DNA sequence: GCATCCGTGAGTCGAG
DNA sequence: TATAATGGGAGCTGTCACGGATGC
C-alpha cells in the first residue's frame, strides 16, 4: 500500500 | 500561483475561487448596450441615401468586417476614388448634422 | 386575494390551467398592445398616477378580468398555431 | 370566549362557506380588531402577576 | 447620584486579573524578563533544550535573547506589521574530534509579542489566541463497551507527542497492546524491557487467572534482543530487521524524549494514578545499552487489579475536569515553535554533511526559515488564532477568556456527541454553565468562570474558603476538580454571625452531590455565587429569576452591544461593571497620586507626587475590527487632585469608569397595535431627538496602483470622460478631501489603468468617425463608494514607492487608504436587547404624541410586548423594570448582586418612597385624582389589584407597589383600561443593523467556471436559491418561475442577456436556453471518460455545444 | 383576568408547565447521565433560584440545546431523503381506473381492556378527510355515494355512525392502491388539503408529501 | 407525530410508503430473461408477465420487497436523479456500464437540465391549452369555413 | 445563486393586507432596475436607457420622478419572499409589494407562522418573477392570500395568534 | 431538435481521441514572461481555442 | 450462518 | 563530468450507524 516501501523492497532484492 | 480551491473560513463551506468575477464574458448590460448601438447606428444610416450609407458601411467595416480603401469602394460603385471620397465626406457631413439635431448617438460615446 | 379568484378556479378543471390561460392571454395583450382586448372602455383596469387615472400597464390583471367577463374562449386544439398568429396579426397589426 | 381553537374553526368554516377572498378579508379584520383591542385592554406583566398559591 | 447596593455576602477576595489566562501564560512562555542563566526549562527555553544539541560535528545551544520591538503597536496597526521582538540564539559549534569551538549568536527571526491586554497584532489586525480544552495526558482506565467484566487501559501523551497505547485483555486470555493500529502480545514488549517469568509471576500473581494469560513460553525462552528483533518485525513488516534499526525504532516509539512526550501534567497524572514516580516523560528508558521499563508494568498491574475488583481501584471519568485540561496561548505557540525548531534542526543535520566538513560557523549551519514559517503559520492561519472581537471592551475581554474544544489536536464537530457538550458537575466554579453558543457549537465553545484560574499544569482551579470547626477563615485555597472531590463544601449564602456558621443545617456539596450537613462537617465554603458564572453572565442582574436558556442569550448579546455616543451604565448593576472596564484597558487611570496639569480632547497631562510630568495621549475616533469607534474622553479637569487608580479618561462604552453597553430607557410593558408583534419593538422618536442609541462607525477603503505589462496604474485627479461635478471633492492628487460627504457612486480615490489592447468594433470606428474624438489610452478604474455606504471622510493614508520608510509588495507603486465615518441613528430594523435575553428589532418609531404617557405628561421611551415574557421565563427584566421605576423617581441607581440581591420587600419599600415623590408632589401642586384614574381604579379593583374601599391615593399606591401605573393613550387621551407596568430598563443596540444587511441585485458579477452570480453583499452577489427553495417552487407547481431561477436568472448566458435586453425594450422575456453549468457537467464527465449524450425522441444525438466542441 | 392565566388559556402564549415554573415550583432536574436528582428545585422564577439549584438546572438546559442542534441535521437529512424518493410522483390523470382500495379502521383493539375501542377524533380525521369513497356507504339514513370526496362533516357523520355501531371501517381510495404510472391520480389522492377540494391534475404531490412529513421533524422529542 | 401533537394526513406517509414498496425480487424467471434473485420495479415485472402470459409463455414468479427510502431512491430508473442524490461514483459507474438512458420523467432530472418540470403549469395536461377571444375566434372560423 | 434577488431584515407590518409586504424603495429600484430604465425612457426622465442607467448609478443624481416611475413599474406585480430554512412550500410566498422608505422588509403578521418568522432579527430574501408566466404563477398559485390551509393537515395555516387572539379573547 | 433523453456510457479510447482537439505533450501552463499560453501545454491555444474572439 | 472491515453518509440562509 | 558515497519518514488517536463484501 506504500509505494516507497514497495520500491525499497524491490531495490533490496538486487 | 495560488489555488482557486484555497479554503475561506473554518467551515469547508467556501472557496477562494467563489469570490473571483469573470471579466471576460460580456455582462448582460454590455451586450445590451452594443446591440442598442448597432440599432441606433442603422437608424442614423437610414437617414442617408443607400449609396452614401453603403460607402460608410463599406469603409468602416460594418459590412464584411474589413475596412475597404477608397479605391475599392470607388471601384465598387463605378465611380472615381475622388468621387467616392466626396460622397463619403458629404455622407459623414449629413451624419454629423443629424447628430447635432437628434443628440442620439452621444450617450454611446461613454 | 385576487378579485374573483374563487370563480376563476371555478372555470377550470386544474388551477394550473387557469395559470396557463391567464399567462398566454397576457402575452397576447402585450404583443398586440392591448388593442385586442375583450374589455369595454369602462371595464378597462385603471392605475392612479400623479396625473390621474391611466390604463393599468399590468397585462396579467387585464387578462384575469377579461377571463371573468366570459368573452374569452379557452381549450386545447381550438386552432392551428400559425393560423391563429396570422389571423391575429391581420386583425391587430403590430 | 374566542381563543385559538374557536378562531381556527371560524377561519376554516369561513373558508368552506365563503371562499378564499372573503376569508382573507375576515382574517385581515380579525387581525385589525384583535390588535386594536389588545393594546387598550391593559394586559401587562408585573412580578406580582405570577401568583404563588397558598397551597404550595 | 446616590448608588444603593444590596446583599449581605462578603467576598474575602476580589476577582483575579481577568485576562491573566492570556498574559501570565505568554509571560511564562517567553521568559523575556528573566536573565538567561536564571531561566527554567519551560516554554521557548524548553523547546531549545529539546532540539539541541544537534548531534549528526556537534551544534549546541547556549542561551537565547529577545530584543525590543522595531515598531510600536500603533505603528504596526497603521503599517500592516506584526508586533514582535527579534529572537537571537547563542550557539556553539564543536568538533568533538578536533576540540575546535566556533561560537556565534544567530538571528532566528521575530516572535510576536502580546500587548498589555492579552492580544496580538498580526499583519496589522488584532488577534486573540483562544485557549484549547482537551483530554489531559496520563494513564486512564475505561470500561470495555463490548465485554462488561473487562476494561481498557489507555496511555495518552501530549498531542503530536506520541501514539496512544491501549492495553487490553483479549477473550483468549492473552494481554494485547495496540499501537499505531497494530496489536501484539504485551508480553513480547515486556521481554524487550527485560522482564522474566519469575518477576512477572511474583509481581502480578496476586490477581489469579490473568497472569497465566500473560505467560508465553516462546517469548520467555528468547533473550530481549531476539524479542526486540521479533517485535520490530511485528511493527514494521518488510523492513529488514537489522538490530540497530530495531533499537532505533523502538526507542523512538517509546523511550525517546524527543519523539515521545507525556505532559508534565501527563507525568503527574500517571504518578498519581498508578502510585509511582517517573524519572522522565517517557514510557521507558534506554540505559546502559538496554531498555528499562517505567510506565507499562504499573499500568498493567492497575488494569489487572481493577479487573479483579481490588479495593482502591477506579475507572476514570474522562470529562471530569481533573482529566480535562486547558492549553493556553503559551503552550500552543510553544508547540509550533518546537515544530519549526525540529525542522531547522533537520536542515542543520543536512548541512553538517555537504559543503566543507572543516570550515563551518553556526551562521552557515542554521536556516531560520522553517521556524519563522511555523510561527507565522500559527499566528496567521491557525483556527485558534482569531480576528479579535472588539465591538466593545467586554467583547475582547470575553474573547480572551473563551475555551474551545475545537481546533488542531482536538474535536471535529461530528466527533462531538452529548458527553463533551454536557455541563459536567466539575464545571462548577471553573467553566460557566450558561455562556456557550446557541446552535452547532453548543458545549464546544465555553467560557472561563469569573474566579477561575488555570494552573501551571493546565487544570482549571476555583477558590474555596477553609472552614475549621464552625469558623470560616479568610484563607482561600484554589482547588482542582480532583482535589475538590475530597471535601464537603458549603454554599456561599449559608448564614453567618461573624466568622461562625449560624445555621443548624447547611447546604453543601460532596463530589457535586447536594447534601444537608452539620457545621462540624463543613471543610470548605464557596467564595461567592459569582464564581459559578462567566464574566458576561455575572453582569445580568436578577439572574436567579431568569431561565438559563434566556440568560445564555443575555450573556452572548452583551458581546454584541455597540458603543454609543451617549452611553450610560445601567440603573440596576451587579457590581462588576467597574472591574470589567478597568481590566479591559480601554479606560485610562492615574498611576500615582497627583494633580492634573493639562486636559485636552487629545491628551491629559498629570503631575504626580514624584514631580515627574506624565503625558497620556488619548485614542480618538479609532476604528475597531468590527468598525465600531474606539475613542477615549477625558473625565478630569485642569488642576484636579487625583489619587492612585483614579479615573482620568473614559474608554468606549463606559461612563465614569462603569461599563456602559446601552441606555436606560423608560419602558412600558403592553401590546401596541401589533407593532409589538412577535418580539418586535416600538420606540419613541424622542430617542432619536436626544441622540440615544446613536453610534459612530468607521469603514476603511483601500486601493493599490501597480505596475502592469501594459503600463502603470496611476492615482490621479485626471479621469477620462468625467464632469467637474464628479471630481469636485478630489484634491490635486486624486484623493477625496478630508471632511467631504461621500454617497454611493462617489469617487474616493481616482485611478487610471492602461486599456488592454483591443480592436475597436466597426461600430466604434463609425462612432469615433462621427464625433471625431480619439479613444483615450486609459480607462477609469477609480475606487467608488459601494451601494448603501458612505459618510464623512475623516482620514486618508497614502503610501508611494520611493518615499522614505515605505516598501510595498512587488509590482505595487502606491497604496491609498480612505477612512469614512458615519453617525448612525437608531432606525427600523435595528436590533435591541436587554441583559435577560429579551431581544427584538425596531418595527415602528412613533412621534412623541402617539406614545403612551404618565398622567404628569411624561411619555414612555420603549414599548415591549408582555407576550415575550411567559414562554421565555425570564423574570429578571421585570424586577429590573420595577426597581428601575423606584430609581427613576428617587433619582438613584442600584447594585443588586447575582443571587444575593434586592428582594421583593426592599423593592416595594423603594417603590413606596418613589410613590411619595410621584404623587405627593402632585397633591401639593393643587391637583386631585383624575376622572380617568378613577375609572382605571374601578377596573383595577375588578381585577383584584387594589383593595376596595380605600382612597384613590391609597389604591394608586397599592398599584405602584406592584410596579404598575395609570397610563394614557396619546392618541385618544383615554387611559389604558388597566394599570400597566412601567419603569427604567437597560437596553443595548446590537451590532446587527439593517444598514449593513440590506442588499439587492438586478444583474452583476458571475463566477468563472459555473457562470452563476457571486455570493454576498460585498461582491454584489445574488441570493442562493437552494435545493429546498427549488422544492418549494416545485410544490407550488410553478414551473416557469423555477425555470427562470435555473436559467435566465443564473447561468444561461444567451438567456440572461436576451432577458435584460427584452426587459429594457419592453418586450416579454425570451424562452430560456441550456444552463451553462450543465455544459460544465457534461465536459467534466467527459474528463472522467464518460460519454454523456443528450438525445431527441428518435434517440439521435442533440448538440448542446452548437458545433463548437466538435471537429 | 390575570395576564399569565389569560395568555395561557387563550392560546396567545404560555403553557401550563411554564406557568408552573413561574408561580409554582421549578421541579425535578436531571443529571448529565439522565438520572434525576433526589432534591427538586423548590423555588420558582418569581422567588428566584439558589446558585446550586441554578447550576443543577443547567445540565438539562445544555442537554436540550445539544439535542436540538444534533436533531436539525437528522431531520434535514431525512427530508432530503424523502424528497429524493417521492419527487417524481405527480397527479398525472383523473382516474387510473383501479377497483382497489384501503379500509380505514374506526376502531383500535385496546390492549388493556382486550376489546375494541374508538380511535381518537383527529386520528380518524387524518385517515379520512378529503378522501374519495371506494364503495357506497349508507349510515344513519344518509347515502354517501361511491366517488364522493369526504368533507370534514362527512367524516364527523361517519364517526357518529360508528358511535352508533353502524359501521366499523371505511372503504377509501389511496395512493397505496393507485395504479397510475409515475404518480397518482386525482381520485386516489383526494383533496388538495390546502384548498379543501379535489386536487388539480399536475400538482406535484410527492414533494408536498416530503415537505409535510419533514417540516415537523425538528419538533419530535 | 401524534405524540408530538402534529396533525399530519396519512396520505403523505402513504405516498412515501408506496415508493418504499416499489420493487420486487424474482423467485423463478419463468420463460423470461430474468435471473433468480434479480431485483426490478413491480411495474416492469407486471408488464413483462402480462406480455409473457398473453404470448403463451410461463410468467415470472416474484416476491414483494421492502426497501428504505435511501435504497429506494438510489434504485430509481433515473440516473441523474440517483447520481444527484448520493453515492455518485457507484450510481454513475453502473449507469455508464449499462449505457443507461434518463427519460427525464421526474422533477430532479429536468431541474438539472434547466428544463420546464412535468408538474404544475408544466404538466402535459394543462400545458397546451389555448386562449382566444370571440372576435378572432369567429374570424378564424369563417376563414376555415371558406376553404 | 440568482439574479433579480435581494435580502434584508424583517419588521412587522400590521397595517398590511394579507397579500402585501413592505418593500424598501432602494431594494425595489435595484430589483426592478431594467423595467425602471424602460419606464424612465417612456416618460422623459432620460434620453435613453444608457443615460437612465448612468443617472441611477450616482445616488445624488436620483430625482423624485424616478420614484413615481418605479411605482408605475411595479404596478400589479408581485415578489417572492423566502425565509431559511425553507421546510415546506410556504417558506416561499408571493406578495404585492408596497414601496416603503427605510431599509426593512415589512412582513404581514398572519404569515409569520408558516415562515416560522419572527422579529428578533430574522432576515428574508426577495425574488422578482420576470415573465408574464412566472408572474401569473406567483399571483395565482403562490400568493399568500390564496394559501390559507396547511397542505399537510388541511387545517388553517394563516390564523389569529398572539396579540390578535389576546385582544379578541379580552 | 428537442432533448428528450440523456444517455451515459463508457468511452472507447477512440471516442476520447475523437473528442480531443490536440494532445497535451507538455506540463507547461503559461509563459513566465509573456503570460501567454505555452505551445503544447495545458493552456495551448492551438488545442483548446483562441483566448480572444475571432483573433 | 455471524463476526468483521471498509466505504459512505450526517439541515439552511447569511459572513469570511 | 571521476576521493567515496548504496533501503524513507511521519505517523494521529473523543463519532456512529448502515449496507454490503468478505472471512472461519
Ligand atoms: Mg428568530
Ligand atoms: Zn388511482
Amino acid at each position: 500500500s506504500d509505494p516507497v516501501r514497495q520500491y525499497l523492497h524491490e531495490i533490496g532484492q538486487v | 500561483p495560488v489555488s482557486l480551491e484555497t479554503p475561506i473560513g473554518d467551515e469547508k463551506d467556501s472557496f477562494y475561487g467563489d469570490f473571483i468575477p469573470d471579466e471576460h464574458l460580456p455582462s448582460p448590460v454590455d451586450a445590451a448596450t452594443q446591440s442598442l448601438l448597432s440599432e441606433e447606428l442603422e437608424k442614423a444610416l437610414s437617414k442617408l441615401s443607400e449609396r452614401e450609407a453603403m460607402v460608410l458601411k463599406l469603409r468602416k467595416g460594418l459590412i464584411d468586417g474589413r475596412e475597404h480603401t477608397l479605391e475599392e469602394v470607388g471601384a465598387f460603385f463605378g465611380v472615381t476614388r475622388e468621387r467616392i471620397r466626396q460622397i463619403e465626406n458629404k455622407a459623414l457631413r449629413k451624419l454629423k448634422y443629424h447628430e447635432s439635431r437628434t443628440r442620439k448617438l452621444r450617450d454611446f460615446l461613454d | 386575494a385576487e378579485p374573483g379568484i374563487d370563480k376563476l378556479f371555478g372555470m377550470v378543471d386544474s388551477k394550473y390551467r387557469l395559470t396557463v390561460v391567464v399567462a398566454k392571454r397576457a402575452q397576447q395583450l402585450l404583443r398586440h398592445g392591448f388593442k385586442n382586448t375583450v374589455l369595454e372602455p369602462e371595464e378597462r383596469p385603471k392605475m392612479q398616477t400623479l396625473e390621474g387615472l391611466f390604463d393599468d400597464p399590468n397585462a396579467v390583471t387585464w387578462a384575469m378580468k377579461e377571463l371573468l367577463t366570459g368573452r374569452l374562449v379557452f381549450g386545447e386544439n381550438l386552432v392551428p398555431e400559425d393560423r391563429l398568429q396570422k389571423e391575429m396579426e391581420r386583425l391587430y397589426p403590430v | 370566549p374566542q381563543e385559538k381553537n374557536s378562531l381556527k374553526d371560524l377561519v376554516y368554516q369561513a373558508f368552506l362557506r365563503l371562499g378564499m377572498e372573503k376569508t382573507a378579508r375576515l382574517l385581515d379584520a380579525l387581525k385589525y380588531y384583535g390588535f386594536t383591542f389588545s393594546t387598550t385592554s391593559g394586559i401587562t406583566i408585573g412580578i406580582d402577576d405570577a401568583v404563588i398559591p397558598e397551597e404550595k | 447620584m446616590e448608588i444603593k447596593r444590596f446583599g449581605r455576602i462578603r467576598e474575602v477576595i476580589p476577582l483575579p486579573p481577568l485576562t491573566e489566562i492570556q498574559v501570565e501564560s505568554y509571560r511564562r512562555a517567553l521568559q523575556a524578563d528573566v536573565p538567561p542563566e536564571k531561566r527554567e526549562n519551560v516554554g521557548i527555553q524548553a523547546a531549545f533544550r529539546e532540539t539541541f544539541p544537534i548531534e549528526e560535528l556537534v551544534l549546541d545551544f547556549l542561551e537565547y535573547r529577545l530584543g525590543e520591538p522595531p515598531f510600536p503597536q500603533d505603528e504596526c496597526r497603521e503599517k500592516d506589521l506584526t508586533y514582535q521582538a527579534p529572537l537571537y540564539a547563542r550557539l556553539q559549534l564543536i568538533h568533538k574530534d578536533t576540540g575546535l569551538i566556533k561560537e556565534d549568536e544567530v538571528f532566528l527571526g521575530h516572535i510576536p509579542l502580546m500587548t498589555e491586554d492579552g492580544s496580538f497584532i498580526i499583519n496589522g489586525a488584532d488577534r486573540v489566541i483562544v485557549s484549547q480544552i482537551h483530554r489531559s495526558p496520563g494513564v486512564y482506565f475505561t470500561p470495555d463497551p463490548a465485554r462488561p467484566g473487562r476494561y481498557i487501559a489507555s496511555i495518552i501523551p501530549l498531542p503530536k507527542r506520541g501514539p496512544w497505547i491501549d492495553l487490553e485483555v483479549e477473550p483468549n486470555g492473552v494481554v494485547s497492546m495496540k499501537v499505531n493500529k497494530r496489536k501484539f502480545p504485551l508480553v513480547l514488549l515486556l521481554r524487550v524491557l527485560g522482564y522474566d517469568q519469575e518477576t512477572l509471576a511474583r509481581e502480578l500473581g496476586a490477581y489469579g487467572e490473568l497472569v497465566q494469560g500473560l505467560m508465553d513460553e516462546s517469548v520467555f525462552a528468547m533473550r530481549p534482543e531476539e524479542a526486540l528483533i521479533r517485535l520490530f518485525t511485528l511493527l514494521r513488516p518488510g523492513d529488514p530487521p537489522k538490530r540497530d534499526k530495531a533499537v532505533a525504532y523502538v526507542y523512538g516509539l517509546i523511550a525517546d524524549p524527543r519523539r515521545y512526550d507525556l505532559g508534565e501534567a501527563g507525568r503527574y497524572k500517571a504518578e498519581e494514578k498508578l502510585g509511582i514516580r517517573l524519572s522522565g516523560r517517557t514510557l521507558a528508558r534506554f540505559e546502559d545499552g538496554e531498555f528499562k521499563d517505567e510506565v507499562f508494568l504499573p499500568t498493567l498491574r492497575y488494569l489487572f487489579a481493577l479487573t479483579a475488583g481490588v479495593p482502591g481501584h477506579e475507572v476514570d471519568d474522562i470529562d471530569h475536569l481533573g482529566n480535562r485540561r486547558i492549553r493556553t496561548v503559551g503552550e500552543l505557540m510553544t508547540d509550533q515553535f518546537r515544530v519549526g525548531l525540529a525542522r531547522l534542526a533537520r536542515g542543520v543535520r543536512e548541512r553538517m554533511l555537504m559543503g566543507s566538513e572543516d570550515s563551518l560557523t553556526p551562521a552557515k549551519l542554521v536556516n531560520s526559515r522553517p521556524l519563522e514559517a511555523a510561527i507565522r503559520e500559527f499566528f496567521s492561519r491557525s483556527q485558534l488564532s482569531q480576528f479579535k472581537d472588539e465591538t466593545n471592551p467586554l467583547s475582547s475581554l470575553r474573547h480572551k477568556r473563551r475555551i474551545s474544544a475545537l481546533g488542531p489536536g482536538g474535536l471535529t464537530r461530528e466527533r462531538a456527541g452529548f458527553d463533551v457538550r454536557d455541563v459536567h458537575r466539575t464545571h462548577y466554579g471553573r467553566i460557566c454553565p450558561v455562556e456557550t453558543p446557541e446552535g452547532a457549537n453548543i458545549g464546544l465553545i465555553t467560557s472561563l468562570a469569573a474566579y477561575a484560574r488555570v494552573d501551571e499544569l493546565g487544570f482549571i482551579r476555583t477558590p474555596y474558603r477553609r472552614v475549621v470547626g464552625g469558623v470560616v477563615t479568610d484563607e482561600v485555597v484554589y482547588m482542582t476538580a480532583t482535589e475538590e472531590d475530597r471535601y464537603t463544601i458549603a454554599q456561599a449564602n449559608t448564614p453567618l454571625e461573624g466568622n461562625r456558621i449560624a445555621a443548624e443545617r447547611v447546604v453543601a456539596r460532596r463530589k457535586g452531590e447536594p447534601v444537608i450537613v452539620s457545621p462540624e462537617e463543613v471543610e470548605f465554603m464557596d467564595v461567592s455565587p459569582k464564581q459559578v458564572f462567566s464574566v458576561n453572565t455575572n453582569l445580568i442582574p436578577f439572574l436567579e429569576h431568569d431561565d438559563a436558556n434566556r440568560a445564555l442569550m443575555g450573556s452572548n448579546m452583551q458581546t454584541q452591544a455597540v458603543p454609543l455616543i451617549r452611553a450610560q451604565a445601567p440603573v440596576v448593576m451587579t457590581g462588576l461593571e467597574e472591574r470589567v472596564v478597568r481590566d479591559s484597558l480601554a479606560a485610562l487611570y492615574a498611576e500615582e497620586d497627583g494633580e492634573v496639569a493639562k486636559v485636552d480632547g487629545n491628551r491629559i497631562v498629570v503631575r504626580y507626587e514624584d514631580g515627574r510630568l506624565v503625558e497620556y495621549p488619548l485614542r480618538r475616533f479609532y476604528r475597531s475590527n468590527q468598525g465600531t469607534a474606539l475613542d477615549q474622553r477625558p473625565r478630569v479637569v485642569v488642576g484636579q487632585r487625583v489619587r492612585k487608580g483614579d479615573l482620568l479618561a473614559d474608554g468606549p462604552a463606559s461612563e465614569n469608569g462603569f461599563l456602559a453597553l446601552g441606555q436606560n430607557v423608560l419602558v412600558a410593558i403592553m401590546p401596541f397595535d401589533g407593532y409589538n408583534f412577535e418580539d418586535a419593538i416600538v420606540i419613541s422618536e424622542e430617542l432619536l431627538k436626544r441622540d440615544f442609541y446613536t453610534s459612530i462607525h468607521i469603514e476603511r477603503y483601500e486601493i493599490e496602483a501597480r505596475d502592469t505589462k501594459l503600463g502603470p496604474e496611476r492615482i490621479t485627479r485626471d479621469i477620462p470622460h468625467l464632469s467637474e461635478a464628479a471630481l469636485r471633492d478630489l484634491d490635486e492628487e486624486g484623493v477625496v478631501r478630508i471632511g467631504a460627504e461621500v454617497k454611493p457612486g462617489d469617487i474616493l480615490v481616482g485611478r487610471t489603468s492602461f486599456k488592454g489592447e483591443s480592436e475597436p468594433t466597426p461600430e466604434e470606428r463609425l462612432l469615433r468617425s462621427i464625433f471625431g474624438e480619439k479613444a483615450r489610452d486609459v480607462k477609469d478604474t477609480s475606487l467608488r463608494v459601494p451601494p448603501g455606504e458612505g459618510g464623512i471622510v475623516v482620514r486618508t493614508v497614502r503610501l508611494r514607492r520611493g518615499d522614505p520608510g515605505v516598501e510595498l509588495k512587488p509590482g505595487v507603486r502606491e497604496v491609498v487608504r480612505v477612512y469614512v465615518a458615519q453617525k448612525r441613528k437608531l432606525q427600523v430594523g435595528d436590533k435591541l436587547a436587554n441583559r435577560h435575553g429579551n431581544k427584538g428589532v425596531v418595527a415602528k418609531i412613533l412621534p412623541v404624541e402617539d406614545m403612551p404617557h404618565l398622567p404628569d405628561g411624561t411619555p414612555v421611551d420603549v414599548i415591549l410586548n408582555p407576550l415575550g415574557v411567559p414562554s421565555r421565563m425570564n423574570l429578571g427584566q421585570i424586577l429590573e423594570t420595577h426597581l428601575g421605576l423606584a430609581g427613576y423617581f428617587l433619582g438613584q441607581r442600584y447594585i443588586s448582586p447575582i443571587f444575593d440581591g434586592a428582594k421583593e420587600p426592599e423593592i416595594k419599600e423603594l417603590l413606596a418612597q418613589a410613590f411619595e415623590v410621584y404623587f405627593g408632589k402632585r397633591k401639593g401642586e393643587g391637583f386631585g385624582v383624575d376622572k380617568r384614574e378613577v375609572e382605571v381604579l374601578r377596573r383595577a379593583e375588578k381585577l383584584g389589584l387594589v383593595t376596595p374601599g380605600k382612597t384613590p391615593e391609597e389604591q394608586l399606591k397599592e398599584l405602584f407597589l406592584q410596579g404598575k401605573v395609570v397610563l394614557y393613550d396619546g392618541r385618544t387621551g383615554e387611559p389604558i383600561e388597566g394599570p400597566i407596568v412601567v419603569g427604567q430598563m437597560f437596553i443595548m443596540k446590537l451590532y446587527h443593523m439593517v444598514e449593513d444587511k440590506m442588499h439587492a441585485r438586478s444583474t452583476g458579477p458571475y463566477s468563472l467556471i459555473t457562470q452563476q452570480p457571486l455570493g454576498g453583499k460585498a461582491q454584489f452577489g445574488g441570493q442562493r436559491f437552494g435545493e429546498m427553495e427549488v422544492w418549494a417552487l416545485e410544490a407550488y407547481g410553478a414551473a416557469h418561475t423555477l425555470q427562470e431561477m435555473l436559467t435566465l436568472k443564473s447561468d444561461d448566458i444567451e438567456g440572461r442577456n436576451a432577458a435584460y435586453e427584452a426587459i429594457i425594450k419592453g418586450e416579454d422575456v425570451p424562452e430560456p436556453s441550456v444552463p451553462e453549468s450543465f455544459r460544465v457537467l457534461v465536459k467534466e464527465l467527459q474528463a472522467l471518460a464518460l460519454d454523456v449524450q443528450t438525445l431527441d425522441e428518435k434517440d439521435n444525438p442533440v448538440d448542446i455545444f452548437e458545433g463548437l466542441a466538435s471537429k | 383576568f390575570n395576564p399569565l392565566y389569560v395568555m395561557a388559556q387563550s392560546g396567545a402564549r404560555g403553557n401550563p408547565q411554564q406557568i408552573r415554573q413561574l408561580c409554582g415550583l421549578r421541579g425535578l432536574m436531571q443529571k448529565p447521565s439522565g438520572e434525576t436528582f433526589e432534591v427538586p428545585v423548590r423555588s420558582s422564577f418569581r422567588e428566584g433560584l439558589t446558585v446550586l439549584e441554578y447550576f443543577i438546572s443547567s445540565h438539562g438546559a445544555r442537554k436540550g440545546g445539544a439535542d436540538t442542534a444534533l436533531r436539525t441535521a437528522d431531520s434535514g437529512y431525512l427530508t432530503r431523503k424523502l424528497v429524493d424518493v417521492t419527487h417524481e410522483i405527480v397527479v398525472r390523470e383523473a382516474d387510473c381506473g383501479t377497483t382497489n382500495y384501503i379500509s380505514v379502521p374506526l376502531f383500535q383493539p385496546d390492549e388493556v381492556t382486550r376489546s375494541l375501542r374508538l380511535r381518537k377524533r383527529a386520528d380518524i380525521e387524518a385517515g379520512l378527510y378529503g378522501r374519495v369513497l371506494a364503495r357506497e356507504v349508507e349510515v344513519l339514513g344518509v347515502r354517501l355515494e361511491e366517488g364522493r370526496y369526504l368533507s370534514m362533516d362527512d367524516v364527523h357523520l361517519l364517526i357518529k355512525a360508528a358511535e352508533a355501531g353502524e359501521i366499523q371501517e371505511v372503504p377509501v381510495r389511496s395512493p397505496l392502491t393507485c395504479q397510475t404510472r409515475y404518480g397518482v391520480c386525482q381520485k386516489c389522492y383526494g383533496y388538495d388539503l390546502s384548498m379543501a377540494r379535489p386536487v388539480s391534475i399536475g400538482e406535484a404531490v410527492g414533494i408536498v408529501a416530503a415537505q409535510s412529513i419533514g417540516e415537523p421533524g425538528t419538533q419530535l422529542t | 407525530y401524534r405524540a408530538q401533537g402534529v396533525k399530519l394526513h396519512d396520505k403523505h406517509i402513504e405516498i412515501v410508503v408506496r415508493q418504499m414498496m416499489k420493487y420486487v425480487e424474482v423467485t423463478d424467471p419463468g420463460d423470461s430473461r430474468l435471473l433468480e434473485g434479480q431485483v426490478l420495479e413491480k411495474w416492469d415485472v407486471e408488464a413483462l408477465n402480462e406480455r409473457l402470459i398473453a404470448e403463451g409463455k410461463t410468467p415470472v414468479a416474484w416476491k414483494p420487497l421492502l426497501m428504505g427510502v435511501t435504497k429506494s431512491a438510489l434504485s430509481t430508473k433515473s440516473w441523474l436523479s440517483a447520481a444527484s442524490f448520493q453515492n455518485t461514483t457507484h450510481v454513475l459507474t453502473e449507469a455508464a456500464i449499462a449505457g443507461k438512458k434518463d427519460e427525464l420523467i421526474g422533477l430532479k432530472e429536468n431541474v438539472i437540465l434547466g428544463r420546464l418540470i412535468p408538474a404544475g403549469t408544466g404538466s402535459d395536461f394543462v400545458r397546451f391549452t389555448q386562449v382566444v377571444d370571440q372576435k378572432t375566434l369567429k374570424a378564424i372560423e369563417e376563414a376555415r369555413k371558406e376553404a | 445563486r440568482v439574479d433579480y434577488s435581494g435580502r434584508s431584515v424583517i419588521v412587522v407590518g400590521p397595517q398590511l393586507k394579507l397579500h402585501q409586504c413592505g418593500l424598501p424603495k432602494r431594494m425595489a429600484l435595484e430589483l426592478f432596475k431594467p423595467f425602471l430604465l424602460k419606464k424612465m425612457e417612456e416618460k422623459g426622465i432620460a434620453p435613453n436607457v444608457k443615460a437612465a442607467r448612468r443617472m441611477l448609478e450616482r445616488q445624488r443624481d436620483i430625482k423624485d420622478e424616478v420614484w413615481d416611475a418605479l411605482e408605475e413599474v411595479i404596478h400589479g406585480k408581485v415578489v417572492l419572499l423566502n425565509r431559511a430554512p425553507t421546510l415546506h412550500r410556504l417558506g416561499i410566498q408571493a406578495f404585492q409589494p408596497v414601496l416603503v422608505e427605510g431599509q426593512s422588509i415589512q412582513l404581514h403578521p398572519l404569515v409569520c407562522e408558516a415562515f416560522n418568522a419572527d422579529f428578533d432579527g430574522d432576515q428574508m430574501a426577495v425574488h422578482v418573477p420576470l415573465s408574464s408566466f412566472a408572474q401569473a404563477e406567483a399571483r395565482i398559485q403562490m400568493l399568500s392570500a390564496h394559501n390559507l390551509l396547511s397542505p399537510a393537515s388541511g387545517e388553517p395555516l394563516a390564523k389569529p395568534s398572539r396579540d390578535i387572539i389576546l385582544g379578541l379573547y379580552y | 431538435k428537442e432533448v428528450r433523453k440523456v444517455r451515459i456510457a463508457l468511452a472507447s479510447p477512440e471516442k476520447i481521441r475523437s473528442w480531443s482537439y490536440g494532445e497535451v505533450e507538455k506540463p507547461e501552463t503559461i509563459n513566465y514572461r509573456t503570460l501567454k499560453p505555452e505551445r503544447d501545454g495545458l493552456f495551448d491555444e492551438r488545442i483548446f481555442g483562441p483566448i480572444k474572439d475571432y483573433e
